[PDB]
RNA sequence: GGUUCGAAGACGAUCAGAUACCGUCGUAGUUCCGACCAUAAACGAUGCCGACCGGCGAUGCGGCGGCGUUAUUCCCAUGACCCGCCGGGCAGCUUCCGGGAAACCAAAGUCUUUGGGUUCCGGGGGGAGUAUGGUUGCAAAGCUGAAACUUAAAGGAAUUGA
């Protein structure tokens, strides 16, 4: 249960050095331990496997039947993540598509359908995703609409912390790995857009490993 | 780097670069070097602007300077001509070198027993060091490359236009930026020379070597 | 051959944006271009421009910031009553927060949000957001 | 959408009008050949005297008869 | 067919490089040594093993071993038999320094020095290759 | 599926070219398809040379060569092992192989 | 991005790169921010103050991250106005 | 008009059989002039006109500028090379422009952030480019062109086996 961390950032967020999420975020820092994401949103994460999916290689003699596992996660306030694992036992295949979700979660940003009054609720402006052949495109909706899809991207999209959304797929949906990863393209894609509220001049602060260069000198060589 | 009497250059550093041959770009020119570069000759050779060079180094120097934790800036050559070079440069300043063969996974394997997370890589030729340029692209990671006239400019930010080829060329950039770095600091002063010969950072041939065992024998 | 100059203009525009440049050519500029750009400018999607004036035809000179995501026009210029701006501007525009639809009124050229305002119609030109 | 005229109207209205006979099911509606040939003639059910019982052999991989009547 | 596998070349290379202060050119003592330092549960296999440890430093010696790095160590082994520079490499006599170098030399204030002769500049191009 | 960008041979602005005969077969070939060898050998062989060298009357006489343009249709080519198929990659180069010694 | 109220709601404000004005999102691994030491006018040394310049992905491995930083640099005068 | 070659056909072999491949003949034809027919994997399997969006090296025609080489020995000046620049053309290489199901394509890009202009044309696989009517041609046939009925796949790119 013990955490000795083997990266720079994971040894910063365990000294509680980095106090949320979002400090790692700004700085686009490549998140590559999943003790970070359950020590942040540690109680708050919850798993859904969408799908268990066996693929076959021809050999020798006979298959090399192994499993696939997509495993959806997030808080539902903010936070998505999508994983997908491939292993020969479907327990392996669950357990590594878990923490793949885990290093993989994204902010999503919510706005407002016109009135400008409450918390945000929907998605920000339209935005659409892209995988192989399937399109996710994302349109705000009024409140108390609800989410207004089909329930591979509902699902995501109520995990992310979305309340109300309008959707409109094409392409062969019934690919469950390029819909969901098209839906995840979608809401990833929310804080990644420029809207006349993202124009002020940005002011830059020091980066956590700038800021803390003092202290990774001495807790591990 | 500029508008300031004591950092401009000086009345030997010329001498050094047109003695080390530094001012001699390749026979191509990249698109994105046309701005370095001041002329070219007929022989087909073109002459890299001095003074842009010059503006290049200390801007390069800054960048270096400002790491607080001088450990974690990986300095990196893997052709035969820079592996002295880096060494020194490292030992001098206490950069990390990384000379000759870097193992494809040192960023993004965190697994490796070889595995660094440094702060600023410095390269002596793209085209080299294609490796860990593009490695940087995947951990957030700005470049220094002493970069010849056709040497591409792809995940490079700060450029160096020199002659990365010559022996005496890259061993002499190295030393200028490593000066630059301790007068910077306040290691050095800035008025009287470094006591370091810039001969100490050049590519010894194994032919030459056996040349000078021969010649104290 | 050259049918529509508003399109082309805004087409230049939208592939030097997206290439990431800081200024562009636009060239044979028009009344109702420059009264396009002084509309994208008032809102700040667009610095200045400078119209290079020969005896023919102008050239425009735009400085780029990086803030306009699409600018697109609407050819043929259809006849946009009052009572359909809302039907417009919810499948054309991104949301209803920002964005714009330019349209040519009696008044002279202006957004969606004048034309509301001074309770008039006219032919839709194109959008920017 | 490919012509964009603002009075391309009739083009539009005709060249889709034309297209749609290319639809199967629109064209199987709109013929009357599918009314003309179907035994019903266009009705929910249809009463029917029974004239012989057959045995009707069922399609591949299934192997059984079929209780079917001759009405 | 004497080709060691990689369970005795691994064992010899990890050997060196935690004990290199031990172990010699002499087969035998450091046959000694790897039985005491090292737990190997078969005689064969110490034998095969001390054997390529006294292959390998017998080499470190000469010089650019690859797979084994003590690096600061390898060179403070080449620095013994050092042919030190008393007067090193450029500290000479008048430099070579191109007529054309001459013309970006007094585009500083710089048009000659002691050590300072201008030669011929490049006559003729035989520097390109016939298309073909 | 296309296989080849260049559809296996050297037109690129015309539209027509003249036919050719295989040399081994008589297939008429488009004339830019045909695989195209010159082989330039000597009358005679390698071990006659020193037999027709002291049987000549003329000292110092180089005998002359033989040059031939061969065409081969495709299948020709690749059965007398002209041309071979190669990898999906290594099909791209357009160097001709090292002819040294 | 406030409320009518005027709360900040939204969760946090993405860097924008300093050269192409696009915000650098949140799994965007081939963006820099490099910080440009500030040199003491008369004795040549480190101050402890320093220009930071942050940069796009796009921007980087299209090959303009150079002169984008060389132009950045120019306008604050740390590079001279010559070069 | 008939040199060569060669549908038909005459044989000779091979083969279980050969009405084919292989071989010796060989009429129509292949060639020229004058009337027809209007189709090809008639292919870039990719309509045309216009604008915008990376780099490099060559190439064919026209122009323009420049050390030097060679002929006109008198070299003004033209021609043959050399180094670059501009515009049209056939192509090539390269890249995270971008797209695409991919193979791949600086166009097959600037497309859910969907609208520059316009012509033709496709709608699961068969039945079938068939029947029928019309029209063109001396004939062969061309252009236009369904239905009943049958069917759960046919198919495209790429992967791992045999
Ligand atoms: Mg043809
Ligand atoms: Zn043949």
């Amino acid at each position: 249960k013990e955490w000795l961390p083997v990266t720079k950032l994971g040894r910063l967020v365990k000294d509680m050095k980095i106090k949320s999420l979002e400090e790692i975020y700004l700085f686009s820092l490549p998140i590559k331990e999943s003790e970070i994401i359950d020590f942040f949103l540690g109680a708050a994460l919850k798993d859904e496997v969408l799908k268990i999916m066996p693929v076959q290689k021809q050999t020798r003699a006979g298959q090399r039947t192994r499993f696939k596992a997509f495993v959806a996660i997030g808080d539902y306030n903010g936070h998505v993540g999508l994983g997908l694992k491939c292993s020969k036992e479907v327990a392996t295949a669950i357990r590594g598509a878990i923490i793949l979700a885990k290093l993989s979660i994204v902010p999503v940003r919510r706005g407002y359908w016109g009135n400008k009054i409450g918390k945000p609720h929907t998605v920000p402006c339209k935005v659409t995703g892209r995988c192989g052949s399937v399109l996710v495109r994302l349109i705000p909706a009024p409140r108390g609409t609800g989410i207004v899809s089909a329930p591979v991207p509902k699902k995501l999209l109520l995990m992310a912390g979305i309340d109300d959304c309008y959707t409109s797929a094409r392409g062969c949906t019934a690919t469950l790995g390029n819909f969901a990863k098209a839906t995840f393209d979608a809401i990833s894609k929310t804080y990644s857009y420029l809207t006349p509220d993202l124009w002020k001049e940005t002011v830059f602060t020091k980066s956590p490993y700038q800021e803390f260069t003092n202290h990774l000198m001495k807790t591990h060589t | 780097s500029g508008a300031l009497d004591v950092l401009q250059m000086k009345e030997e550093d010329v001498l050094k670069f047109l003695a080390a041959g530094t001012h001699l770009g390749g026979t191509n020119l990249d698109f994105q070097m046309e701005q370095y570069i001041y002329k070219r000759k007929s022989d087909g050779i073109y002459i890299i602007n001095l003074k842009r060079t010059w503006e290049k180094l200390l801007l390069a120097a800054r960048a270096i300077v400002a790491i607080e934790n001088p450990a974690d800036v990986s300095v990196i050559s893997s052709r035969n001509t820079g592996q002295r070079a880096v060494l020194k440069f490292a030992a001098a300043t206490g950069a990390t070198p990384i000379a000759g063969r870097f193992t494809p996974g040192t960023f993004t394997n965190q697994i490796q027993t070889a595995f660094r997370e440094p702060r600023l890589l410095v390269v002596t030729d793209p085209q080299a060091d294609h490796q860990p340029l593009t490695e940087a692209s995947y951990v957030n990671l700005p470049t220094i490359a002493l970069c010849n006239t056709d040497s591409p400019l792809r995940y490079v930010d700060i450029a160096i236009p020199c002659n990365n080829k010559g022996a005496h060329s890259v061993g002499l950039m190295w030393w200028m930026l490593a000066q630059e770095v301790l007068r910077m600091r306040g290691t050095i002063s800035r008025e009287h020379p470094w006591e370091v010969m810039p001969d100490l950072y050049f590519y010894r041939d194994p032919e030459e070597i056996e040349k000078e065992e021969q010649a104290a024998a | 051959v050259r049918m529509n100059v508003l399109a082309d203009a805004l087409k230049s525009i939208n592939n030097a944006e997206k290439r990431g440049k800081r200024q562009v050519l636009i060239r044979p500029c028009s009344k109702v271009i420059v009264r396009f750009l002084t509309v994208m400018m008032k809102h700040g999607y667009i610095g200045e421009f400078e119209i290079i004036d020969d005896h023919r035809a102008g050239k425009i000179v735009v400085n780029l910031t990086g803030r306009l995501n699409k600018c697109g026009v609407i050819s043929p210029r259809f006849d946009v009553q009052l009572k359909d701006l809302e039907k417009w501007q919810n499948n054309l525009l991104p949301s209803r927060q920002f964005g714009f639809i330019v349209l040519t009124t009696s008044a002279g050229i202006m957004d969606h949000e004048e034309a509301r305002r001074k309770h008039t119609g006219g032919k839709i030109l194109g959008f920017f957001f | 959408g490919k012509c964009r005229g603002l009075r391309t109207a009739r083009k539009l209205r005709s060249h889709r009008r034309d297209q749609k006979w290319h639809d199967k099911q629109y064209k199987k509606a709109h013929l009357g050949t599918a009314l003309k040939a179907n035994p019903f003639g266009g009705a929910s059910h249809a009463k029917g005297i029974v004239l012989e019982k057959v045995g009707v052999e069922a399609k591949q991989p299934n192997s059984a008869i079929r209780k079917c009547v001759r009405v | 067919g004497r080709v060691r596998t990689k369970t005795v070349k691994k064992a010899a290379r990890v050997i060196i490089e935690k004990y290199y202060t031990r172990l010699g050119n002499d087969f035998h003592t450091n046959k000694r040594v790897c039985e005491e330092i090292a737990i190997i549960p078969s005689k064969k296999l110490r034998n095969k093993i001390a054997g390529y440890v006294t292959h390998l430093m017998k080499r470190i010696q000469r010089g650019p071993v690859r797979g084994i790095s003590i690096k600061l160590q390898e060179e403070e082994r080449e620095r013994r038999d050092n042919y030190v520079p008393e007067v090193s490499a450029l500290d000479q006599e008048i430099i070579e320094v191109d007529p054309d170098t001459k013309e970006m030399l007094k585009l500083l204030d710089f048009g000659s020095l002691s050590n300072l002769q201008v030669t011929q500049p490049t006559v003729g191009m035989n520097f390109k290759t016939p298309r073909g | 599926t296309k296989k080849r960008r260049n559809n296996g041979r050297a037109k690129k602005g015309r539209g027509h070219v003249q036919p050719i005969r295989c040399t081994n077969c008589a297939r008429c070939v488009p004339k830019d398809k045909a695989i195209k060898k010159f082989v330039i050998r000597n009358i005679v062989e390698a071990a006659a040379v020193r037999d027709i060298s002291e049987v000549s009357v003329f000292d110092a006489y180089v005998l002359p060569k033989l040059y031939v343009k061969l065409h081969y249709c495709v299948s020709c080519a690749i059965h007398s092992k002209v041309v071979r198929n190669r990898s999906r990659e290594a099909r791209k180069d357009r160097t001709p192989p090292p002819r040294f010694r | 991005m406030q409320s009518d109220a005027g709360e900040f709601v939204d969760l946090y404000v993405p860097r924008k790169c300093s050269a192409s004005n696009r915000i650098i999102g949140a799994k965007d691994h081939a963006s820099i921010q490099m910080n440009v030491a500030e040199v003491d006018k008369v004795t040549g040394r480190f101050n402890g103050q320093f220009k930071t310049y942050a940069i796009c992905g796009a921007i980087r491995r299209m090959g303009e991250s150079d002169d984008s930083i060389l132009r950045l640099a120019k306008s604050d005068g740390i590079v001279s106005n010559n070069f």
